[PDB]
């Protein structure tokens, strides 16, 4: 019956929910899509330049 | 009629929770995504990126641009202080309003190294020497070269490579530090000297400029979400 | 060498002999509108040889009382050939760009120039009640300049242009969150900047809408010394990348 | 410069009174009125045509749109014997309009 | 969600540069402490997960209050929706040039007991209606309306004491985003309004009482809580740093960068 | 938050004054700070304020040549100097804290001022 079984937020456990709306737009946060991708934004250079060579030939 | 029996907590408005609730418009049609450049998932990708910091707040200056320029020039004696500032990244005022200080003044604790770029905007005929040190706490501020040879320091050499980096790194008894000024986990001071004189030759300015950049590191992370002291308001904006 | 570019695009070419890297984006390039993103049924014009090609716009002065500059950029080379005539006939258009700032001194002069390319760039007027009028916000191909001082609530439709909040009401050294890049007179002579298409619409009109603002903002000021050559002038040359128009009607 | 038209009126308590004030040309719901009371203070009321500031008690109302606006106190007290001043935050220089002093009837 | 950890690190003699860079060319250093010095190896077991872009705006912020009178002529409450009236959610979503997200909708009444002159006032609950009227539709003019029938708009019905209401609302936009900053104008003449103004099309609110007014009269007051949720984010932007003085625009009268200390040295 | 002004003062017709607005309770560099003169028999006027972070002044054309406003940071004071006193510079002059837009939320308590040999 749907009954998704995920992991629960503990440092270094499962819970149970159920979806009862037909609309999406209504379920709960989703509070643990974990992504990074920050080398857009801090080396957004078109050739890559290594960290321990020199930065300028 | 299944008997329950209602808890504690019923009823009430908290305005951090997670549940669900009925919609106002079902079966609502959206528009279908775009892939659009630049998009962010985490803050701390934000805070990665460096920007330039006011070291020279001097009363005069914080209307301008005078306030990120560091003066540098040729001097007679030999040891002389460049700047300093103490290395309180949401509470300091050089640090208070940069783009790694602004995410901190949303949260409560922070954690990880801290980097420090220096940029030398000379002219090209002109050389120096600089010492870059790190104190932590303990005593106090170092107030001669040889008190701030003894912290982390690095020896920086201007040339075609034109700027280098201070990586303070996490010293601390506890896990995480507090962003709003406490004396019980402070950080430490940063401080700069002359090393070498600016040796320039005939028809150069002697009076040159350095920039500041701050950032942080990969192992950076923030905790506990908080309002900031910044923004404020009496009557509705209309 | 790593200091040494080329670009071509159409029939001009960029030579440089000393430079930093091109930054490209968001780490994205420009390319032309899926079909599964589209929503404009009719078929979309690619002239690309005769609008994609290098417009140089004009040049300003960098004094020592020098503040800064600002472009609006789908409006500058909005009289520029065959660019700003397909601008005209059509209702939408969708381009990318890359941008090359340029200018050289020799090694006597010392300065300091930050070039950033900030998307949606709403400016603030000087009286507080008001919006800044068309003139004022930019001018076709010639700079806009800031002020190191405020300009009074007095003036009515006028754009506040003190530098250091860079007309946008943020700190000026917060502008480094932008795809940037600097001019350092010790290293540097150019700096080249390559954009996609931001925009939260597949294609928007091109003349109600400024989707990019170039500015350019000495940190360091420039100085020299007596006998020094005292005339240094900033050039910026624009190339559409990738630029595809719709809804072909009359001139406008 | 927009000339801000208002002399003493004069009401029994626990009565309506209704100042009035008049601008020159359209100012656009940019009003705001002010209370100086007889020792000197003066305090800000409704920072709107109509939306009452923060610590002012509900006898207070305002309405008007255009060129005509007016404030409302629909039932008087002994502290609501004042100066009432209405200001305009649509040009340049900020322009005040006249006093209007209350007192009781008879 | 982990932090990367530390590795060690021995004394170095070599023509490798990992200090010395070059920051002009608009690309920021990567370099971690286990190269410019000697260090042990640590593992950190910190997480990145309370900085995310869900965690951050996910929580409710006031957004407006307005008030009513239950026996008053002009005793209705409008207000026309928008999120740039309160300074706090104002800065949190102006860190993002565009955004796209579903929202939750929450509202808090209260009432008060005016001074009316009849002895021994005894009223019953009280029954607010609340409706949402998109743009186009009928607007009310009174309380006793025919417009407050709702046939096709949606409302809530509250009785007093029970739990707030609460909605949800999908993203309802016409573009593929919503856009907190716009360079530009209405007319293609470039006269006339320029901004954010030009796109802030959601409707309007409207609140009243549904119980006749008996002996007293009672002002109401609700407040209106705005939470964002499946929050999507793009180009990341400098924080605000002039205080807001509009709700149209983006003016602002010009402030230092910081504020000042006495000498270079001084900590 | 309050705004606390200087005392009465009284002065020659050719002389000058200088009034003070002590202000407390909220960071001084944030907010400008107006002024307000008040004739005795006739309604509030508008000077001038000055912006304390970066000492830029402006004023009413009415008054451009006669009155002078300076700052500083460190005591967290506003100054107004009258100059060349005639005898309709004898009113009650009072400094505002300009609000979101166009509001005057705190103001002082006023200084007497009056012209006399
Ligand atoms: C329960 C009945 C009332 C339903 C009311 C629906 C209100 C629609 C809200 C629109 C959200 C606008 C968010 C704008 C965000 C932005 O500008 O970035």
């Amino acid at each position: 019956m749907g009954a998704q079984v995920s992991t629960q937020k503990t440092g270094a456990i499962h819970y149970t929910n159920i979806n009862y709306y037909k609309d999406a737009a209504s379920n709960s946060a989703n509070r643990q899509d974990f992504t990074q991708d920050p080398g857009k934004f801090t080396e957004p250079v078109k050739d890559i330049m290594v960290k321990t060579m020199p930065a300028l030939n | 009629g299944l008997p329950v029996m209602t808890t504690p907590g019923s009823t009430q408005f908290l305005t951090s929770d997670d549940f669900q609730s009925p919609s106002a418009m079902p079966q609502f049609d959206v528009t279908p995504e775009m892939q659009i450049p630049g998009r962010v998932n985490n803050l701390m990708e934000i805070a990665e990126v460096d920007s330039v910091v006011p070291v020279n707040n001097t009363e005069d200056n914080v209307s301008s641009l005078k306030a990120y320029q560091i003066p540098v020039q040729s001097n007679s004696d030999n040891g002389k202080q460049v700047f300093g500032f103490p290395l309180q990244p949401g509470a300091n005022n050089v640090l208070n309003r940069t783009l790694l200080g602004e995410i901190l003044n949303y949260y409560t604790h922070w954690s990880g190294s801290i980097k420090l770029t220096f940029m030398f905007c000379g002219s090209a005929m002109a050389t120096g020497k600089f010492l870059l040190a790190y104190s932590p706490p303990g005593a106090g501020v170092p107030k001669n070269r040889k008190d701030a040879m003894l912290g982390t320091h690095v020896i920086w050499d201007v040339g075609l490579q034109s700027s280098c980096v201070l990586c303070v790194p996490w010293i601390s008894q506890t896990h995480y530090r507090y962003v709003v000024e406490d004396e019980y986990t402070a950080a430490g001071y940063v401080t700069c000297w002359y090393q070498t004189n600016i040796v320039v030759p005939a028809d150069v300015q002697s009076s040159c400029d350095i920039l500041c950049f701050v950032s942080a590191c990969n192992d950076f992370s923030v905790r506990m979400l908080k309002d900031t002291p910044f923004i404020r308001q009496d009557t509705f904006y209309q | 060498s790593d200091r040494v570019r080329s670009i071509t695009l159409g029939n001009s070419t960029i030579t440089t002999q000393e430079c930093a890297n091109v930054v490209v984006g968001y780490g994205v390039w420009p390319e032309y509108l899926k079909d599964n993103e589209a929503t404009a049924e009719d078929q979309p014009t690619q002239p690309d040889v005769a609008t994609c090609r290098f417009y140089t716009l004009e040049s300003v002065q960098w004094m020592k009382n020098s503040a800064g500059w600002w472009w609006k950029l789908p409006d500058a080379l909005s009289q520029m050939g065959l660019f700003g005539q397909n601008m005209q006939y059509h209702y939408l258009g969708r381009t990318g760009y890359t941008i090359h700032v340029q200018c050289n001194a020799s090694k006597f002069h010392q300065g300091c120039l930050l070039v950033v390319c900030v998307p949606e760039a709403e400016m603030g007027c000087s009286n507080l009640n008001n919006t800044p009028e068309f003139s004022e916000l930019s001018g076709g191909d010639s700079a806009r300049m800031f002020t190191d001082t405020q300009v009074g609530e007095s003036n009515a439709k006028k754009v506040q242009t003190a530098v250091w909040n860079a007309g946008m009401g943020v700190g000026v050294g917060n502008l480094t969150i932008f795809p940037h890049q600097w001019i350092n007179l010790r290293t540097n002579n150019s700096a080249t900047l390559v954009m996609p298409y931001i925009n939260s619409v597949p294609m928007d009109n091109m003349f109600r809408h400024n989707n990019l603002t170039l500015m350019i903002i000495p940190f360091v000021p420039l100085n020299y010394s007596e006998g020094s050559s005292p005339y240094v002038p900033i050039t910026v040359t624009i190339a559409p990348m990738c630029a595809e128009y719709n809804g072909l009607r009359l001139a406008s | 410069d927009i000339q801000m038209t208002q002399s003493s009126l004069s009401a029994s308590l626990g009565d309506r009174v209704t100042i009035s004030c008049r601008a020159s040309q359209d100012i656009s719901n940019y009003l705001n009125w002010y209370q100086q009371k007889p020792d000197g203070s003066v305090k800000l009321l409704i920072y709107y045509t109509s939306t009452l500031h923060s610590g002012v008690p509900s006898r207070f109302s305002g309405s008007g749109s255009g060129t005509d606006y007016s404030l409302t106190i629909n039932s008087l007290e002994q502290e609501d014997i004042a100066t009432y001043f209405c200001q305009q935050g649509n040009t340049f220089p900020f322009t005040f309009g006249g006093g209007t002093k209350l007192e009781i009837r008879r | 969600a982990r932090v990367a950890d530390t590795i060690s690190s021995r004394p170095t003699n070599s023509e490798s540069i990992p200090a010395l860079t070059a920051a002009e060319t608009g690309h920021t250093s990567q370099v971690v402490p286990s190269d410019t010095m000697q260090t042990r190896h640590v593992k950190n077991y910190h997480s990145r997960s309370e900085s995310s872009i869900e965690n951050f705006l996910c929580r409710s912020a006031c957004v407006y209050y307005a008030t009513y009178t239950n026996n008053s002529k002009k005793g209705f409450a409008e207000w026309v929706i928008n999120t740039r009236q309160v300074a706090q959610l104002r800065r949190k979503l102006e860190l993002f040039t565009y955004l796209r997200f579903d929202l939750e909708l929450t509202f808090v009444i209260t009432s008060a007991q005016q001074p009316s002159t009849a002895s021994s006032v005894d009223a019953p609950v009280q029954t607010h209606q609340i409706m949402y009227v998109p743009p186009g539709g009928p607007v009310p003019t009174k309380v006793k309306d025919y417009a407050w029938q709702t046939s096709t708009n949606p409302s809530v019905f509250w009785t007093e004491g029970n739990a707030p209401p609460r909605m949800s609302i999908p993203f309802i936009s016409i573009g593929n985003a919503y856009s907190c900053f716009y360079d530009g104008w209405t007319q293609f003449s470039r006269n006339g309004v320029y901004g954010i103004n030009t796109l802030n099309n959601m409707g309007t609110l409207y609140m009243r009482h549904v119980n006749e007014a008996g002996q007293g009269p009672i002002k109401s007051t609700v407040r209106i809580y705005f939470k964002p949720k499946h929050v999507k984010a793009w180009v990341p932007r400098p924080p605000r740093l002039c205080q807001y003085e509009k709700q149209k625009n983006v003016n602002f009268s010009p402030i230092g960068v910081t504020t000042s200390r006495t000498d270079i040295i001084t900590t | 938050v309050q705004l606390q002004q200087s005392a009465a003062e009284l002065a020659r017709p050719g002389a000058s004054v200088k009034m003070s607005c002590k202000a407390s309770g909220y960071t001084f560099t944030t907010y400008t700070m107006h002024w307000v003169k008040q004739r005795p028999g006739q309604g509030l006027e508008w000077i001038g304020y000055i912006n304390p972070s970066s000492r830029y002044t402006e004023y009413n054309q009415k008054f451009k040549d006669k009155t002078t406003l300076t700052a500083d940071k460190s005591s967290s004071t506003a100054y107004m100097q009258l100059s060349s006193l005639t005898f309709e510079d004898s009113a009650v002059y009072y400094c505002a804290r300009r609000s979101e837009a166009d509001r005057f939320v705190y103001w002082g308590q006023g200084t007497l001022v009056t012209v006399s040999a």
